[PDB]
């Protein structure tokens, strides 16, 4: 115990800083600070790209080595596929924004 | 010289406060006594109009343009000779 | 690259004017200045 | 889009880069009138707009950080890189000066008397005050370290205390050095020895003044509860710059004051 | 993936099979060709046959024609290649009733 | 000491549509207007100088 | 001196300036090879309808276009280095003239024995006698004994200058406070012209150098008559 | 944010009238090219 | 068919030797007769 | 509004545009200075006056083209515009500071102009070496104004370099490694590092010269024991990296342009291309002294500097050969920019080859300070750096504006500019072998033909630039808005349409962790 | 000299493998060519019986107790004189 008087973030962090701070403890990432881990990307097990809108740019690093990333808009609706490797992407609504 | 003051010169605010008043400051005290236990005064160097000194290729933009910023009359002679 | 047709196409006549104006604006001022060099050196 | 889903900062338009750019003009052309058409009015105006700009620019920077909550993790990691990078560029600036010195002292022209220090120059004693200043800056390095540890342990009183001791040793060095400048028997005009000693120690001197006011700013932000135990980059940066400032002095001391004299 | 390289026969096979997937859909039909065109070779008549058929499966006459266009394009300056290809393809051409680009007069500007 | 940072936050977070360098109050504006003025005038002065010094 | 429509170097008047002509042929031969090799590969790449846009393997070929240039550089570096040391080589001069750049003229000093020293200005285009070279003519030629190893010590009394005489393959910046050495050594009598190779003021273009090389004997009399 | 967008709205000069632009563009690059000439004239007209 | 600027995120058409089969149909909207031609296409091409 | 958008900005896009604008204007200036130089040398005799008014023009040419045209355009323009878009960033790391990096340019440019207005200006060569640059040889407010222009321009660039490095390193998608960022970005990140290290040293060098002509210090005055040579070191320590700082970004845009018009997905040997740049970046720091061969240095140290300077030929080599390999199986599109790219590839080669000749100190003894070196650097700058700038400009113009250029007009321009430069600079190779010195307002009669042909060349180039202005005007005159762009899967800057909205990537891209 | 090879000389095995074959080894290669592009041979130093060299206050416990461990006959003379 026993300290001296300097504020903690848990008590003084405000704005976005606080917002991302709390979300962090709840395990969510509404602010894209972390890398979305992939799924098998099958037609039945697609990668679920959250989004605060009806479309989102997806970059696909088809193979681990790849210096080249394949970009393309993922729109709301039927699961789409990376032009270079199939791989399914299905849009999803974003969460803890505001 | 070297150094081996046994233990603690790392991590923990108490340890750092300790070196501050236990080592750091006493040093400044020694060195301060020292620097003043020799704080006499040098005799102003004999003047000889050497050419590679008291250089003036252009007048200083202050005063009579012949006196250096921290001109000290006693120990700093003009190009012509000592102040007085 | 593909593009919609010109919202305000520039007919050859226009293009000639524009090409002309451009060249003049580059050539006159310098021309004047260079034309009178002697007159300057003579003061 | 519209509602941003990235943790980055989009700074609102500020008129500070323009007034700051304009300030560089005022001061540079201001120095030109002084150096030539002997006058300081422009330079005075320049130094003013400059202080005004910096005051307001950092003011906004605090507003955005401490009050508005814009410095997320992603945001601070980038301010580290920026400061780190900025310090490196300073390390390369002082390099020109050390280079010039080693060039001059390692191979003295016959004009100097073909020796170093040149004939006529009377070097200061490294064992006198130059040692005092060495010990002073070093002590501040340990006390500033005690200050940063108190901070991360939520001890307000002690952070503020170690920070105070630091700030004063730093001022003590400014004064001590100021008097050496006065008492010193050589000048910027005494050829290479003076040239080389007065701009290196001088630029360094301007750095301790710039570094001390930085710490002073941190001192006040602390009385005002600005820093939390875990978010206090303004202080991290302050400590980095301060340590940079000792190390340069450690290099001047060994080169110019000891070996070069 | 890395260093995993097939013999010529294994390549052609892998493709003929690819194109014969009964459930093959448009995406895959396009992906297949747009991919095959990047390689250094005019596709084997057997591979071109399977793709001509899958066009039928997807009831795509147009695509079937453009596919025959590509083959020729790929021969570059090697005139001998195209006609040999159209030759080994006559049967299937006739069967599915696929008109050559030349027959359709699409070979002129 | 104080610790009225929370007060300052609420103030600067107030959605008054102002840009951060004005969000602070009336003095922010006087300071702004002062700085902007000296800069401009200064620029003009230097323009006058660098010109008066352009001729023999 | 240089003639109208010149392409390469002015004829070599000394052994190193000859030596360099050949080292330059060698080098220039290679830049022609490479620059033509590149123009060929380029036109080749652009001249076919055949495509192959899929992925292609690197390095296996990159070893080639990495080890090869290294070899070629060794083939230039060696001859070059050889000549370089040979220039800065142990020679024993039988004379030492000094020269000093000044803002718009060179002063020469021969002082081994007597103290012969004079100036050297360009002859104004007006004061040129028919046949004289328009901007290369100097009033006082630096006279030297042909076929002899001479040591020149270049310097200046003001801004930087550079004393250069191509035909002999020499150029040495003239720096105040510095004494640079250079070994001159002709093998042919004549007039070898040069120009100030270092920006230095209004008349940077009007302070030539002219070497009049006559046999020893004529040098000796010239000197005495020169004081 | 009142910032217009799209072709001809992301530049600090008006692109509405092809001819007013011809003038603006002309003064812009024009003045650029002429300045050095007048500087040289300036130097030449001094003693 | 008519292409629109705002269509920058939607798959598009493009004629180019190394992408023989584009992502989109040149003509999206069909006339009755076209819808008809389209029907005949499910039948034998012969 | 206008004030807030164009003077109070915090938008990489708006800032990048303001740069290109400043860059175009300054280009116009340097072009004229370049034209006076030849107008003075196109006929034996003197047109302007003494070497002073002439050399004032030369120096002003060097400074305007390097610091005010090339640097702002390639780094501030293409750099600000494309970098955040290629890595999917919302903007730069330090938006406000970034705006200051721009606003320091005009003041810096004014000082440079004022320097040639007051007194007799600075006829000192762009290397502004002392004693000539001193208060005796060049007494007066000129050189000092030149030095303050340089300080500001430097502050601007290091401030910029801090933003680029932080951005490029700290604002990429969480799952994207640096070995997944486009070569242009690598090119600008490496260039940023080179400026961050070299510029401070120049600032220390010129600050010393300033105190030497105003506060009675003698750093470079033998009188006080100074050394006029010490300045050459300090300057050149920054001087060589600068030439590489001027080409690396060009190297980047070329890698992008060539890949794109070959219809390839990626360029040949990406990681070799990354290694190649990193190496050039590094070797460029330990070879400065090849600029001081005729100065009086020890033969052994003169050996080291020629050997080190040559090894650079190797990494540059893998670059030239990798771009040829990229064109390889390509489905080539003979676009205006592809023409600028191919031009760059060959012209830059001849020029960097002509620069291997110069690495030889032995042989450099007779080539130094002559027109041979004027040829060398005009090839890598006038038909290397500038050729990259043009390709990149005609390539990304639609992206910036939303409007397209007239390809035929665009090609005529190339055709013209090509002839102009080659004519202007080719003969200079002879003028230098045959002895014509540098920084001369006049030459011995022998040199008349080549200087006459070269100046004629300089006039054609002028025409090409007048034509380029019209070409931009027409583009904005007609308004052919863009509809389709090829290869966007591998070309992110094109994914938000032309022009991209004020705020792009407001919502991050999505990139999985495999 | 200095150093500024743009980017990556930190964290990530791939980056370290990269410096290994991209920087580290090529250096050893240059230096190896270098050290052998000068790998001739020094002429054995002229013998002069200086007293502060060829010291022997006690015989080495091996051989004839007068030959140093890595005695190289060509360039190392005994106290009396060169080997042969
Ligand atoms: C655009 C910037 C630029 C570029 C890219 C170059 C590139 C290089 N330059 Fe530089 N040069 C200048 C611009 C720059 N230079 C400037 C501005 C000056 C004069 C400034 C002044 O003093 O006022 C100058 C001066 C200059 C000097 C001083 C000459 C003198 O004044 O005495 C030297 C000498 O070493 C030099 C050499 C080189 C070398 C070795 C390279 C190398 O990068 C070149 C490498 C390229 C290739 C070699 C081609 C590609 C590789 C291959 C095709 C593989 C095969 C290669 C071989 C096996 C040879 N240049
Ligand atoms: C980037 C650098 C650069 C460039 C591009 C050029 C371009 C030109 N240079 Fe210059 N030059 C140098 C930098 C440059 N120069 C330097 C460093 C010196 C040495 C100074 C010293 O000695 O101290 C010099 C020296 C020099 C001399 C020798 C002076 C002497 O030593 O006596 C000459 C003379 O022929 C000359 C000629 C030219 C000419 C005719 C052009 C023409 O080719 C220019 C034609 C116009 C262009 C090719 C630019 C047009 C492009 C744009 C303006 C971009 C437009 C923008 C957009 C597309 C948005 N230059
Ligand atoms: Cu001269
Ligand atoms: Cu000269
Ligand atoms: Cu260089
Ligand atoms: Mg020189
Ligand atoms: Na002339
Ligand atoms: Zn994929």
């Amino acid at each position: 115990a026993s300290g001296g008087g300097v504020p903690t973030d848990e008590e003084q962090a405000t704005g976005l800083e606080r917002e991302v701070m709390l979300a962090a403890r709840k395990g969510q990432d509404p602010y894209n600070i972390l890398a979305p881990k992939a799924t098998s990307g099958t037609k039945e097990d697609p990668n679920l790209v959250p989004s605060i809108t009806n479309k989102r740019i997806v970059g696909c690093i088809c193979e681990e080595d790849n210096s080249t990333v394949i970009w393309f808009w993922l729109h709301k609706g039927e699961a789409q596929r990376c032009p270079s490797c199939g791989t399914h992407y299905k849009l999803v609504p974003h969460q803890l924004a505001h | 010289a070297s150094a081996a003051k046994g233990d603690h010169g790392g991590t923990g605010a108490r340890t750092w406060r300790f070196l501050t008043f236990g080592l750091a400051l006493p040093s400044v005290a020694l060195c301060t006594l020292n620097s003043w236990l020799h704080s006499g005064h040098r005799e102003r160097p004999a003047f000889i109009p050497y050419h590679h000194l008291r250089i003036r290729t252009k007048p200083f933009s202050w005063g009579d343009g012949n006196h250096t910023f921290f001109h000290n009359p006693r120990v700093n002679p003009l190009p012509t000779g000592y102040e007085k | 690259i593909t593009a919609k047709p010109a919202k305000t196409p520039t007919s050859p006549k226009e293009q000639a004017i524009g090409l002309s104006v451009t060249f003049l604006s580059f050539l006159l001022p310098a021309g004047w200045v260079l034309y009178h060099l002697d007159n300057y050196k003579k003061s | 889009m519209t509602h941003q889903t990235h943790a980055y900062h989009m700074v609102n338009p500020s008129p500070w880069p323009l007034t700051g750019a304009l300030s560089a003009l005022l001061m540079t052309s201001g120095l030109t009138m002084w150096f030539h058409f002997n006058s300081m009015t422009l330079l005075m105006i320049g130094l003013t707009t400059n202080m005004l700009t910096m005051y307001q620019w950092w003011r906004d920077v605090i507003r955005e950080s401490t009050f508005q909550g814009h410095h997320t993790p992603a945001v601070q990691k980038g301010l580290r890189y920026g400061m780190i990078l900025f310090i490196i560029s300073e390390v390369l600036f002082f390099t020109g000066f050390f280079w010039a010195f080693y060039h001059s002292s390692l191979a003295p022209t016959p004009e100097l008397g073909g020796c170093w220090p040149p004939t006529g120059i009377h070097p200061l004693n490294p064992l006198e005050v130059p040692l005092l200043n060495t010990s002073v800056l070093l002590a501040s390095g340990v006390s500033i370290t005690w200050a940063h540890h108190s901070l991360m342990e939520g001890d307000r009183k002690h952070m503020l205390q170690a920070l105070f001791i630091t700030i004063t040793l730093g001022v003590y060095f400014t004064l001590l050095q100021a008097s050496e400048y006065y008492e010193a028997p050589f000048t910027i005009s005494d050829g290479v020895y003076g040239s080389t000693f007065f701009v290196a120690t001088g630029f360094h001197g301007l750095h301790v003044i710039i570094g001390s006011t930085f710490l002073i700013v941190c001192f006040f932000r602390q009385l005002k509860f600005h820093f939390t135990s875990n978010h206090h980059f303004g202080f991290e940066a302050g400590a980095w710059y301060w340590h940079f400032v000792d190390v340069v002095w450690l290099f001047l001391y060994v080169s110019i004051y000891w070996w070069g004299s | 993936s890395h260093g995993s390289h097939e013999t010529d026969e294994e390549f052609d096979a892998r493709w003929v099979t690819y194109f014969n997937k009964p459930d093959i859909d448009a995406w895959e039909l396009r992906k297949g060709m747009n991919t095959l065109v990047g390689y250094d070779l005019v596709p084997e008549p057997k591979i071109i046959d399977a793709a001509l058929r899958a066009c039928r499966r997807l009831n795509d006459f147009a695509s079937a024609v453009r596919i025959l266009e590509v083959v020729k394009d790929k021969a570059g300056p090697h005139k001998e290649i195209y006609p040999y290809v159209i030759q080994e393809l006559r049967p299937t051409l006739n069967e599915l009733g696929i008109s050559t680009p030349e027959e359709l007069g699409l070979d002129k500007v | 000491f104080e610790n009225r940072v929370a007060e300052k936050q609420k103030l600067f977070q107030e959605d008054n549509g102002l840009p951060v360098h004005l969000k602070g109050g009336a003095t922010d504006n006087i300071l702004y207007r002062v700085t902007m003025t000296l800069c401009l005038g200064g620029t003009l002065y230097s323009l006058y100088c660098l010109g008066w010094a352009s001729f023999p | 001196m240089a003639y109208p429509m010149q392409l390469g170097f002015q004829d070599a008047t000394s052994p190193i300036m000859e030596e360099l002509l050949h080292f330059h042929d060698h080098t220039l031969m290679i830049v022609f090879l490479i620059s033509s090799l590149v123009l060929y590969i380029i036109s080749l790449m652009l001249t076919t309808k055949l495509t192959h846009t899929s992925t292609m393997d690197a390095q296996e070929v990159e070893t080639i276009w990495t080890i090869l240039p290294a070899i070629i550089l060794i083939l230039i570096a060696l001859p070059s280095l050889r000549i370089l040391y040979m220039m800065d080589e142990i020679n024993n001069p039988s004379l030492t003239v000094k020269t000093m750049g000044h803002q718009w003229y060179w002063s020469y000093e021969y002082t081994d024995y007597e103290d012969l020293s004079f100036d050297s200005y360009m002859i104004p285009t007006s004061e040129l006698k028919p046949g004289e070279l328009r901007l290369l003519e100097v009033d006082n030629r630096v006279v030297l004994p042909m076929e002899m190893t001479i040591r020149m010590l270049v310097s200046s009394e003001d801004v930087l200058h550079s004393w250069a005489v191509p035909s002999l393959g020499l150029k040495t910046d003239a720096i105040p406070g510095r004494l640079n050495q250079t070994t001159l050594m002709s093998s042919r009598p004549g007039l070898y012209y040069g120009q100030c190779s270092e920006i230095c003021g209004s008349n940077h273009s009007f302070m030539p150098i002219v070497l009049e090389l006559v046999p020893l004997k004529y040098f000796e009399k010239w000197s005495a008559s020169m004081l | 944010s009142h910032y217009e967008e799209g072709p001809g709205k992301n530049i600090p000069f008006s692109v509405e009238n092809k001819w007013r632009l011809l003038a603006m563009m002309t003064l812009f690059f024009g003045s650029g090219f002429a300045a050095p000439f007048f500087i040289v004239r300036h130097q030449l007209l001094k003693k | 068919s008519v292409v629109k600027s705002e269509d920058y995120a939607l798959p598009s058409y493009v004629d180019r030797r190394d992408y023989p089969l584009p992502d989109v149909a040149h003509v999206k909207n069909l006339s009755a007769s076209q819808k008809a031609l389209k029907e005949k296409e499910k039948a034998s091409w012969s | 509004m206008f004030i807030n958008r164009w003077l109070f900005s915090t938008n990489h896009k708006d800032i990048g545009t303001l740069y290109l604008l400043f860059g175009a204007w300054a280009g116009m200036v340097g072009t004229a200075l370049s034209l006076l130089i030849r107008a003075e040398l196109g006929q034996p005799g003197t047109l302007l006056g003494d070497d002073q008014i002439y050399n004032v023009v030369v120096t002003a040419h060097a400074f305007v083209m390097i610091f005010f045209m090339v640097m702002p355009i390639m780094i501030g323009g293409f750099g600000n515009w494309l970098v955040p878009l290629m890595i999917g960033a919302p903007d730069m790391a330090f938006p406000r500071m970034n705006n200051m990096s721009f606003w320091l340019l005009p003041p810096s440019f004014l000082l440079l102009l004022a320097s040639s207005m007051v007194e007799a200006g600075a006829g000192t060569g762009w290397t502004v070496y002392p004693p000539l640059a001193g208060n005796l040889a060049h007494a007066g407010a000129s050189v000092d104004l030149t030095i303050f222009s340089l300080h500001l321009a430097g502050v601007s660039s290091i401030l910029g370099a801090i933003n680029f490095i932080t951005t490029i390193i700290n604002m990429k998608p969480p799952a994207m490694s640096q070995y997944q960022t486009p070569l242009f970005v690598w090119s600008v990140m490496i260039t940023a590092v080179l400026l961050l290290l070299s510029l401070p040293v120049l600032a220390a060098g010129i600050t010393m010269l300033l105190t030497d002509r105003n506060l009675n210090t003698t750093f470079f005055d033998p009188a006080g024991g100074g050394d006029p040579i010490l300045y050459q070191h300090l300057f050149w320590f920054f001087g060589h990296p600068e030439v590489y700082i001027l080409i690396l970004p060009g190297f980047g845009m070329i890698s992008h342009i060539v890949t794109y018009y070959s219809g390839k997905k990626e360029p040949f040997g990406y990681m070799g291309m990354v290694w190649a740049m990193m190496s050039i970046g590094f070797l460029g720091f330990i070879v400065w002294a090849h600029h001081m061969f005729t100065v009086g240095m020890d033969v052994d140290t003169r050996a080291y500097f020629t050997s080190a300077t040559m090894i650079i030929a190797i990494p540059t080599g893998v670059k030239v050969f990798s771009w040829l390999a990229t064109l390889h199986g390509g489905n080539i599109k003979w676009s205006p920019a592809m023409m600028w790219a191919l031009g760059f590839i060959f012209l830059f080669t001849v020029g960097g080859l002509t620069g291997i000749v110069l690495a030889n100190s032995s042989l450099d003894i007779v080539l130094h300070d002559t027109y041979y070196v004027v040829a060398h650097f005009h090839y890598v700058l006038s038909m290397g750096a500038v050729f990259a700038i043009m390709g990149g400009f005609v390539h990304w113009f639609p992206l910036f504006s939303g409007y397209t250029l007239n390809d035929t007009w665009a090609k005529i321009h190339f055709a013209i500019m090509f002839v102009g430069v080659n004519m202007t600079f080719f003969p200079q190779h002879f003028l230098g072998l045959s002895g014509m010195p540098r920084r001369y307002s006049d030459y011995p009669d022998a040199y008349t033909m080549w200087n006459t042909i070269s100046s004629m060349g300089s006039f054609i180039s002028l025409t090409a630039v007048m034509l380029m202005v019209f070409i931009i005007w027409e583009a904005f005159a007609s308004k052919r808005e863009v509809l389709t762009v090829d290869l966007t899967t591998t070309n992110l800057e094109w994914l938000n349409g032309c022009p991209p909205p004020y705020h792009t990537f407001e919502e991050p891209t999505y990139v999985n962790l495999k």
